[PDB]
């Protein structure tokens, strides 16, 4: 990844060169064509694609993380902010509120409630049925409240809570589409 | 054409029989059979008798094409000439032709009966012959026949060396040999592939 190692020098910046249909253009300068790949694949981004066999299925993900991430808009941003808020302050009744609790905290991982309402938000509008989610005890009872969408007074009243099953409907903020979740029981056995 | 116990030759036309019932690999065993036959002295009387059609090579010393004779009996002779560079070509530089795109060509006549076989037929008859030469499925199966494992080469003109570089697209060549050449790699002892698994994509 070093120009060096492809026999470039800093003299080569600003010369211009042919690219291939690189970035929509037939020639770009070296400045221009660094700026480009360093904004696509060394940011908060790291993709993995080139191994993948079918031509088609690689050039649709080549165009996708070359165009970038679109801007997104106030209202957007602000939802995204209201989703951390929930989660950081549910984190905080149940290490206060009860005991033992230390070994199921999502503390350092909250990023992972907007991760999984983003996907169950783009099911519901490709027209989907249902989504069905598998996963181990850590933040299993933040994605009870925020993802499945029970109450409080269900989830605190055999077997624990981290191990029983549930079900429940996500409607769609900004769109017209509904989906059931349900939740699978599992044991301790990872 | 064999010669004769004094000396003198004399050409004498033989019959490979019912050629519309076979592949190209019957088609070539047929022909070695009657060639070989003739140098060894093992012709019958049955082997001269019975041709519809007859091919001739001029072509063999140099000459550039023939009219020749129609022998009682049937309709059409085919004529072959020389597959050399025209003669104004054949004083320049291997260098200077391979810039230009300049290729090799062959002669070919229809000599026919007109009682029976109209100009526009004798015409159309040479028009499928030059196709057949350049075609994809003619090429695709005289290799299937003769077991060659790689894909022929096609027909097209020659581009110009403009945009992308000659020389890069040579590398990226080598490249796509190093990485997924595997995938059309002489591997199975049979001639087998599996119908219920995907094949994978290989027209790098
Ligand atoms: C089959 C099985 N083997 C071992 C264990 C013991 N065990 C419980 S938690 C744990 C650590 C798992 O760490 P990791 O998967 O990295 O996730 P983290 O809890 O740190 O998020 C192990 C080994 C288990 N529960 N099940």
């Amino acid at each position: 990844l070093d120009i060096e190692t492809h026999n470039l020098t800093i003299w080569d910046l600003d010369r211009t060169f042919n690219v291939g249909g690189f970035g929509g253009k037939e020639t770009m300068t070296l400045r221009e064509v660094l700026s480009r790949l360093r904004a696509a694949y060394t940011l908060k981004v790291g993709s993995e694609y080139t191994h993948i066999l079918d031509r088609d299925e690689r050039t649709w993900l080549q165009d996708r993380l070359e165009a970038g991430m679109p801007k997104p808009t106030q209202a957007e941003q602000k939802y995204i902010l209201q989703k951390l808020n929930a989660a950081e302050a549910f984190e905080n009744f149940l290490q206060t509120k009860y005991v033992g609790q230390k070994r199921f905290s999502l503390e350092g991982a909250e990023a992972l409630i907007p991760l999984m309402d983003s996907a169950i938000d783009t099911a519901a509008g490709q027209g989907l049925d249902e989504v069905v989610i598998g996963m181990p005890h850590r933040g299993r009872l933040n994605v009870l409240f925020n993802i499945v969408g029970k109450p409080l007074a269900s989830i605190f009243n055999g077997d624990v809570k981290y191990h029983l099953g549930s079900e429940g409907q996500h409607l769609q903020m900004f769109g017209d589409g509904e989906i059931k979740v349900s939740l699978t029981a599992n044991p301790s056995h990872l | 054409d064999l010669p004769q116990k004094d000396g003198s030759r004399a050409l004498v036309v033989a019959a490979i029989k019912e050629t519309e019932k076979m592949n190209f690999s019957e088609f070539l065993a047929a022909y070695e059979d009657i060639v070989a036959r003739s140098r060894k002295g093992k012709l019958t009387m049955d082997d001269y008798q019975g041709v519809t059609v007859s091919l001739t090579n001029p072509g063999g010393i140099g000459t550039r094409h023939s009219v020749p004779r129609l022998t009682k009996g049937q309709g059409t002779i085919i004529g072959v000439g020389s597959m050399d560079y025209p003669a104004e070509f054949q004083g320049a530089s291997e260098d200077r032709l391979a810039e230009l795109g300049v290729g090799k060509l062959v002669t070919i006549t229809s000599t026919y009966d007109h009682r029976v076989i109209q100009g526009a037929v004798s015409g159309e008859f040479l028009r499928t012959m030059s196709r057949l030469l350049t075609d994809d499925s003619f090429w695709d199966e005289i290799f299937d026949a003769m077991n060659v494992p790689y894909t022929p080469m096609r027909w097209a003109q020659d581009v110009p060396n403009t945009g992308v570089d000659k020389n890069t697209r040579v590398m990226q060549l080598i490249e796509a040999y190093r990485s997924r050449g595997h995938l059309i790699a002489d591997t199975n002892p049979l001639s087998w592939v599996q119908p219920g698994m995907p094949v994978p994509d290989h027209r790098d």
